[PDB]
RNA sequence: GUCUACGGCCAUACCACCCUGAACGCGCCCGAUCUCGUCUGAUCUCGGAAGCUAAGCAGGGUCGGGCCUGGUUAGUACUUGGAUGGGAGACCGCCUGGGAAUACCGGGUGCUGUAGGCU
RNA sequence: GACCUGGGUAUAGGGGCGAAAGACUAAUCGAACCAUCUAGUAGCUGGUUCCCUCCGAAGUUUCCCUCAGGAUAGCUGGCGCUCUCGCCCACGCAGUUUUAUCCGGUAAAGCGAAUGAUUAGAGGUCUUGGGGCCGAAACGAUCUCAACCUAUUCUCAAACUUUAAAUGGGUAAGAAGCCCGGCUCGCUGGCGUGGAGCCGGGGUGGAAUGCGAGUGCCUAGUGGGCCACUUUUGGUAAGCAGAACUGGCGCUGCGGGAUGAACCGAACGCCGGGUUAAGGCGCCCGAUGCCGACGCUCAUCAGACCCCAGAAAAGGUGUU
RNA sequence: GGCCCGCGGCGGGUGUUGACGCGAUGUGAUUUCUGCCCAGUGCUCUGAAUGUCAAAGUGAAGAAAUUCAAUGAAGCGCGGGUAAACGGCGGGAGUAACUAUGACUCUCUUAAGGUAGCCAAAUGCCUCGUCAUCUAAUUAGUGACGCGCAUGAAUGGAUG
RNA sequence: UUGACUGGGGCGGUACACCUGUCAAACGGUAACGCAGGUGUCCUAAGGCGAGCUCAGGGAGGACAGAAACCUCCCGUGGAGCAGAAGGGCAAAAGCUCGCUUGAUCUUGAUUUUCAGUACGAAUACAGACCGUGAAAGCGGGGCCUCACGAUCCUUCUGACCUUUUGGGUUUUAAGCAGGAGGUGUCAGAAAAGUUACCACAGGGAUAACUGGCUUGUGGCGGCCAAGCGUUCAUAGCGACGUCGCUUUUUGAUCCUUCGAUGUCGGCUCUUCCUAUCAUUGUGAAGCAGAAUUCGCCAAGCGUUGGAUUGUUCACCCACU
RNA sequence: GCCCGGAUAGCUCAGUCGGUAGAGCAGGGGAUUCCGUAUCCCCGUGUCCUUGGUUCGAUUCCGAGUCCGGGCACCA
RNA sequence: UGCCCGGUAGCCCCGAAGGUAGAGCAGGGGAUUCCGAAUCCCCGUGUCCUUGGUUCGAUUCCGAGUCCGGGCACCA
RNA sequence: UUACGGCGGU
């Protein structure tokens, strides 16, 4: 029926964005991943040598393995019922950093610095966040003017 | 030719005349403005629209009887080259024919059922104009009349519409003549060409 | 498909790259006495008529043609086998192609 | 205040035309005996240092064209969910939450890294 | 008379006999009858015997001479087991939101942006194609259609696109985390470099809400599905053929839709009192037997309540 | 011996028979004709003219199993015959002094190209063919016509 | 013994193994005998590396020379080429030309794709040899990527100074071990012609041939608009180009009911119903003088025949009315 | 009432190589012969079916309409 | 699956084995005849299906690699 | 051995 090919139902999202194409940036090879780095899969178009798949671009893995030109990245694949820790051979063309993790790790930084400034000046900063409360029961003022009526217009074509 | 009950409602995404239908006949429509066509700008100020109230497809063919419909009757009292009639939606969705039978069961029954073209007819929008007359503002009520027989000829509901702009143009008639006669526009033929106050220059001496 | 008389391959017997003779595989003769011949042999014996399958519904037009690398430098003498995807007109030493030609058909 | 060598981001850096360029530099330039390469010392390679900023290059300019950025367009077009809503239907309006695109208008026009020299 | 008949006689089952019809062969013949092998085989029909309690489906994946069937995964049940809460913090998880951070090319929009279609005029001129003349003849001299270009303008695209939503998809939101000290390496290599690993030490309150989880074995039934929102393919359409998402029916009674598989409410142990939902309240038929409000409408075919069961263009000095 | 039966026998049937016989087919009285094709399919016949072709036997190599070579029965292949054997009997080009047609000429396929007769027949789709006749009226009937989807010569043709 | 799929089956076709764009509803997945196409190859270079160069096109020039030869300059973001079907990709390039070469070699695992999360095939990242190229970094273990192919059993060849050839030795032979090939296109892979009107069995309304039901293309019957027809004059009567419905007396599409059976064409016979009215009753309008006709209205009360041909419904003809 | 090739002078017909519209019958005019037959030669006659597209080039190619003939034909 | 044969001018066919490409047909011309018809002669017409190989050059001579047409064998 | 034709009227 549908023909189960490998690179299929890539007409866009294995092509250059626009007016993007030719040569790569040099600093997509001058990254260093260490294992356990999140990086995140975006596969290109112009080397045709490690592309993934259709089925990991746009997602998010973790990386295990280092060799010379790829890295092995663990991910999961939703399969019917079950999700899958599937690991992957990319190479480094087709990835980038995940930012993701990297607002996680200002607030661990900045947040145990700002526990132990608790201890030496003796309060209760609570330093967990929380979710945007409902307003504060402030003021508003007209003061000179006053109100704007406005009013429907009506219809014309 | 079946009825246009058949070919109405906007069903099928939109198939055109491309390398990839290469079987399709040709409109009977094949000339579209048919008035004076050679008329400056101030020739013609009023303008007035038929537009659709739903969302259907009019047939090439009703197109043709309508403004056959509508250049016949303003030769009769707005006169030959007194009027510029254009059509304005051009038919470009390709309808399919499933000829069976080609009395009996013996061709087929829906088997192969992806149809042979047959037609194109114009998938129209609610709002969109469908025909589009310009004249003199002492015809306005020729405008109405020519609109009023050419509607008859269309599926659905058309309202008649008198604009608020200077003729084919898209500027509004109360300030034309007022924006027309310092710099800002230039006529070029039947239609206008805004000049901004962006460009180089040297157009500008080439102006005044 | 071209491909030429003589070729620079590893061999196995003394583990270098060094040149070889390559010519085209033939089947060999379908000896008697081996042990699906001798089993062939006693069951299609005596009464029943045809035993085995003979398959006759053939599809392909090729074969993946083989070639079999002998190695040239003396007390060696050493072969193998080496196969390419298939194709249907095989030639060996036949006058490598220039592209400048005027080609006139 | 700039340049050279090597770069990063890859048009706010491009393209067309036009003005200016102290000093070091980069170039144009002057030559084929060797190195080398050609139909051709044009290119490439090699030896120079009489000239010249003419060009490239660098700065600036253009109611410039593009590009970048923001207004309008527009809470519009679409859309999540909802109704024993309307309508013969086609489609539409409301409730609930999101929410664009062009024409048109304006503002911008390379930023910096390491090493070295002029000023 | 190639006549009709009795009795005797011969021909026996893949055989007989036939002026031929596959006729006849003991009411049986396109291969007799009888007994046996034999309770022959059947992916196909029909049937399949007491009660109560508890849990509860599937018509989809892949392969098969597969398509009326099976093997396989899913869904199911039974058996457990490992543990967690019993009495300034949950180990953990989630068909959810938030906080960030990525991903995407559909709706829309665009084509005075590329590709592909497409209408109209204007302006300009190298020209040829063709006309108009000064004329033996002279790219000596003067116009028109066209073509070409330039700036505009009308209309589009499942297999076009700069731009580009809503819904959606992934990840992260701490102790397996963070920091420091040291030492192994045959890997890497200006370098006490780089990177892995190992040991030791230091500080636990790190979005909202809800909830007990983790784990193994054995395993039946199923493998014809159907309908409705919304989204869509073929078709003139279909109570038509085929998909997507969710809910239903099948497996499900009850209240309303007169009637009913699927609509609208709502899901069910056996009762008593109270209240409601959808829907109603002339009389069948419980409830307006309210001194209900405001208008619109007269039909010689009135009208009358989701799905749902009857109508369009056009027209009326009928009334508002 | 031919044609047959038969598990078996030199067992039986025709056969107590002998070519005016027995066995096997086709067509179907009489009268009258039975045209053309041996390529195909059969059938048949012949010469160490000859390709392919099994065992057994012959020769070689070998320790032997084995291997190889040579030689060559019928059959098929090749050549002839045969259609009262099964069957087949289409096109295409030129060509007559009106047009039309083709007595004539020449080709292909594949051997030959439907002769004498007969027909809208129990065989003709179109078709209720056309014309005549019969009836007031005829998809009927009969008689004619004849590039006859797809007539035709012991598949017997036409008669009577 | 006589494949399957199949808007019944047959004929046709391959939707039976695989690839591209779409469908597909912005992750992935997603159907139809849905759309537009392709595949059973080809290549010792069209593989590998390195170097140099720039393409299609257009302009302006140059003996013949013209739309098209070659030479030169300018512009030229890919408008060309990359074997081919499409899509993606590509500019001191993945293209074009040249110079060396065989990495299209040897070997173990891991992983991705299809997926049951099996296999083949294809692919990816390595690791260990041995090589090629380049000054070198590097690149290379086939084709720029997405397709181009195949189990067990058997055969055959290749490999080690290998194992077993059964009481022990030697030698042929035979069997093993490892991986290439000889195939299963119905492509997870049986060894395969019909016919049945003499037929039979087990079934199936999962499935055709009737009626019915939905639909109404097609048939039939109407409305609207009005350029023209009608001496004049759109509308007495018509009416092109359109366009909106109705009907289920035609034909189809469909496959819901019926296969442990609903007796299947036509004629005869007889009854009742509908109106979309041929006649008759009462009317209105004409391009209605009369007569004869036509177009409408209330209207189904009452009538609507006799025959030749044909099984015919239908058709056609004679005659009455 | 579905499909395959054709639309061309008075007719009829081939070719319309992507570059002319040319055989031939009918008429015209000659020549021929004592005169005619036949003959032989020359002249006439092409929207190359209609429109649109593809190059100093299209009747010719590509496919739209119209027309003309020639045809796929199940069990029930 | 190996054995056994055959491949041409524009179409059939001669040979041919080590020494040249030839009967007929068709085309174009002559000649013959008072003239046609028949007839006779001449031209033009050839990598022999294509790649090699000793001798002495070479389609052959030679058997090989190749494609068209025909052989009797049969285990995935 | 092969040798077939010769427009009409004058
Ligand atoms: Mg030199
Ligand atoms: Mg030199
Ligand atoms: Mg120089
Ligand atoms: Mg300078
Ligand atoms: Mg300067
Ligand atoms: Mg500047
Ligand atoms: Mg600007
Ligand atoms: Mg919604
Ligand atoms: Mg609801
Ligand atoms: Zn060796």
């Amino acid at each position: 029926t549908n023909t189960k090919g490998k690179r299929r139902g890539t007409r866009y999202m294995f092509s250059r964005p626009f007016r993007k194409h030719g040569v790569v940036p040099l600093a997509t090879y001058m990254r260093i991943y260490k294992k356990g780095d999140i990086v995140d899969i975006k596969g290109m178009g112009t080397v045709q040598k490690g592309m993934p798949h259709k089925c990991y671009h746009g997602k998010t893995g973790r990386v295990y393995n280092v060799t010379q030109h790829a890295v092995g990245i663990v991910v999961n694949k939703q399969v019917k019922g079950k999700i899958l820790a599937k690991r992957i051979n990319v190479r480094i063309e087709h990835i980038k950093h995940s930012k993701s993790r990297d607002s996680f790790l200002k607030r661990v930084k900045e947040n145990d610095q700002k526990k132990k400034e608790a201890k030496e000046k003796g309060t209760w900063v609570q330093l967990k966040r929380q979710p945007a409360p409902p307003r504060e029961a402030h003021f508003v003022r007209t003061n000179g003017k006053e109100p704007e009526l406005l009013e429907p217009i009506p219809y014309e074509f | 030719r079946r009825p246009a009950r058949c070919y109405r409602y906007c069903k099928n995404k939109p198939y055109p005349k491309s390398r990839f239908c290469r079987g399709v006949p040709d409109a009977k429509i094949r000339i579209f403005d048919l008035g004076r066509k050679k008329a400056k700008v101030d020739e013609f100020p009023l303008c007035g629209h038929m537009v659709s109230d739903e969302y259907e497809q009019l047939s090439s063919e009703a197109l043709e009887a309508a403004r056959i419909c509508a250049n016949k009757y303003m030769v009769k009292s707005c006169g030959k080259d007194g009027f510029h009639i254009r059509v304005r939606l051009h038919p470009f969705h390709v309808i399919r024919i499933n000829k069976m039978l080609s009395a009996d069961r013996l061709q087929t029954g829906m088997r192969g059922a992806f149809g042979k073209p047959q037609g194109t007819v114009a998938r129209v929008h609610i709002g969109q104009v469908i025909m589009s007359i310009r004249t003199k503002l002492q015809n306005k009520e020729h405008v109405i009349e020519a609109l009023r027989r050419a509607k008859f000829k269309f599926p659905g509901r058309q309202k008649i519409h008198i604009s608020k702009k200077w003729g084919f143009t898209k500027f509004n008639a109360d300030e034309f003549e007022d924006m027309v006669a310092e710099k800002r526009l230039i006529p070029d033929g039947c239609g206008v060409k805004y000049i901004p106050n962006r460009g180089p220059l040297d157009k500008w001496r080439a102006l005044h | 498909v071209n491909v030429p008389k003589t070729r620079r391959t590893f061999c196995k017997k003394c583990g270098k790259h060094q040149p070889h003779k390559v010519t085209q595989y033939k089947k060999g003769k379908d000896s008697l006495y081996a042990q699906g011949k001798r089993r062939y042999d006693r069951k299609q014996s005596g009464y029943g008529g045809q035993t085995k399958p003979i398959f006759r519904k053939k599809a392909k037009t090729t074969k993946k043609i083989v070639l079999r690398l002998e190695c040239v430098e003396p007390n060696c003498r050493s072969k193998r086998m080496l196969a390419i995807k298939r194709c249907k007109h095989f030639e060996l030493g036949g006058d490598k192609k220039r592209k400048g030609q005027v080609i006139q058909f």
